[PDB]
């Protein structure tokens, strides 16, 4: 061959893309949940 | 007065527990077993943030529920070993009265009303600091003087 | 492979922490003895 070998970070735009939606999905419901335990722990701790 | 029940654990009485309004009460950090059978069979819900267990009372035992309030009027309340004062928002009982497994006791109103449940006590000079857990409208909250330990 | 393992990780810590906010929620308002729940937080958050 006439030219040089590829590496990891070489994809298709096509898949590339697929990544990036189910990553973003996932990450979006750990975000949302985080937020709701950290209003009730601030309640808890200053009522008392 | 028919409201109290002993709590034991390897033939020796630890504490007690009191029926009250439509609730069973009993102190989270007490250990053992309850008296009467019936009782035993109950699912306990537990939370350390103001040591307190409840459940449901069941039907057939229903007559034997105190009456309760929430005002708390400056003045002078009655219980088991004697007489407490209660003004400054906190309780004061003369010195030499109550010992460690005294815990589940009521304090009682003039009409025999139930306003608070006691667990432990600080030692002062002429008097002791009593710790209570009492309740509110909609809430129930802790009061605990500096210095008192568990009964 | 691992891949597919440690996405279903995250997914399931998402839903463990909901069950712990929601029980610290509404203690509170079962000990006290003659109370009763509001309607907005029985019925819709923090069931």
């Amino acid at each position: 061959a006439s030219h040089t070998t590829l590496g990891v970070q070489d994809i298709s735009t096509t898949a590339m893309s697929w990544v990036q939606k189910i990553t973003g999905g996932v990450g979006l419901i750990v975000a949302v949940a985080a937020l709701i335990l950290i209003v009730v722990l601030c309640v808890s701790f200053s009522r008392h | 007065n028919d409201c109290i029940f002993e709590v034991k654990h390897e033939g020796k009485v630890m504490g007690y527990a009191c029926l009250v309004g439509d609730k069973v009460m009993k102190p989270a950090h007490v250990k053992g077993t309850i008296d009467n059978a019936d009782l035993a069979k109950l699912a306990f819900k537990r939370s350390s943030k103001y040591d307190l267990e409840c459940a449901q009372i069941p039907v057939h035992m229903k007559s034997d529920a105190s009456k309760f309030t929430h005002e708390k009027p400056e003045g002078y309340y009655n219980w088991h070993h004697g007489a407490v004062q209660y003004s400054g928002g906190r309780f004061t009982i003369p010195t030499g009265a109550g010992k460690p497994g005294d815990s589940g006791r009521p304090i009682f109103d003039n009409k025999g009303r139930v306003v608070a449940i006691v667990l432990g006590g600080a030692n002062e000079g002429a008097r002791t600091a009593l710790s209570v857990v009492t309740w509110n409208k909609d809430i129930v909250t802790k009061i605990t003087p500096e210095g008192a330990e568990e009964w | 492979s691992v891949a597919s393992f440690v996405l279903l990780s995250m997914v399931g810590t998402a839903v463990g922490m909901c069950v712990c906010a929601r029980r610290r929620c509404i203690t509170p308002y079962e000990l006290t003895p003659g109370a009763t729940v509001p309607f907005l937080l029985s019925l819709l958050c923090c069931v």
